């Protein structure tokens, strides 16, 4: 049976990248042809493997984590980068085998009115572990003093806002990106290309 | 391999010197990042030479010496367009202009392209298309 990969890309809304999304695969065959007709223009950069041979490679688990975040920061979406992104909401591991997904959502995801649906982490007292998430809203205490679950000064909200409007420069127009990755468990497979 | 990206250019024809001019370009497909765009050029019997370019996110601006404060180089923001604005055209701006793609977050050097579109002819002069308006009023031949 073919894989629920239109799921993933084709799914109405995104996550904030804070708390990316992550799609389990089993029980079904991959072909990825139908991710080619997606956006008039798109990026598909892989690390370690080619998106063409990748079509006849057999694996045990891939992971599909799907998020949002501004072109500006689609760099950041790789091993090795650092920046608000990589270090409080995303991070790939430095030996990250797989490949990243991304292409422009401003018809989708930015609003006249601009959409502030979609948040980013700004404070984190240290940076995450590669593949680590945090939805906590904990005041961040940036001081000497506790918070006490106020904020004020030396006392942050730790999550902020985008602003999404069409009129805005490409770079800061909304990007939905798509990370997998290949995992390979000491037991046998279903993701084999046919 | 690595990347898929197809060109298409519009603009170009036959101005004036003085006169002005648009050249566009749009981007299509896949790639592993999203580079640079810009255009060349080549004189009859001449050479490529480079002319112009920009990052994707319209951040970064490149232009040749022969080209500084006359060509301007931006970038459409609902369209995967690039866009080529022209003033102040003269005689050596005549040249056969080729879009251009870098597959490239860094622009060091003009010389691995990795994708070209098709030729886009642009002249100036003051003839114009051997051929075109043939009717020549004889009150403008003399005056």
């Amino acid at each position: 049976n073919l894989c629920p990969f239109d799921e993933v890309f084709n799914a109405t809304r995104f996550a904030s990248v804070y708390a990316w999304n992550r799609k389990r695969i089993s029980n079904c065959v991959a072909d990825y042809s139908v991710l080619y007709n997606l956006a008039p223009f798109f990026t598909f950069k892989c690390y370690g493997v080619s998106p063409t041979k990748l079509n006849d490679l057999c694996f045990t688990n891939v992971y599909a984590d799907s998020f949002v975040i501004r072109g500006d920061e689609v760099r950041q979406i790789a091993p090795g980068q650092t920046g608000n992104i990589a270090d409080y909401n995303y991070k790939l591991p430095d030996d990250f085998t797989g490949c990243v997904i991304a292409w422009n959502s401003n018809k989708l995801d930015s609003k006249v009115s601009g959409n502030y649906n979609y948040l980013y982490r700004l404070f984190r007292k240290s940076n995450l572990k590669p593949f680590e998430r945090d939805i906590s809203t904990e005041i961040y205490q940036a001081g000497n003093k506790p918070c006490n679950g106020v904020a004020g000064f030396n006392c942050y909200f730790p999550l902020k806002s985008y602003s999404f409007r069409p009129t805005y420069g490409v770079g800061h127009q909304p990007y939905r990106v798509v990370v997998l990755s290949f995992e390979l468990l000491h037991a046998p497979a279903t993701v084999c290309g046919p | 391999s690595s990347s898929a990206v197809q060109l298409q250019a519009s603009g170009g024809g036959f101005v004036q010197p003085g006169g002005s001019l648009r050249l566009s370009c749009a981007a299509s497909g896949w790639a592993e990042t999203f580079g640079h765009m810009g255009w060349f050029r080549q004189a009859p019997g001449k050479e490529r030479e480079f002319v112009s370019a920009i990052d994707w996110w319209d951040t970064v601006h490149y232009y040749a010496d022969s080209v500084k404060g006359r060509f301007t180089i931006s970038r459409d923001n609902s369209k995967n367009t690039v866009y080529l604005q022209m003033n102040s055209l003269r005689a050596e701006d005549t040249a056969t202009y080729y879009c251009a793609y870098w597959d490239m977050d860094y622009l060091q050097n003009s010389i691995p392209v990795d994708y070209w579109g098709q030729g886009t002819q642009v002249t100036v002069s003051s003839a114009g298309r051997a051929g075109e308006q043939k009717l020549i009023s004889e009150e403008d031949l003399n005056s």
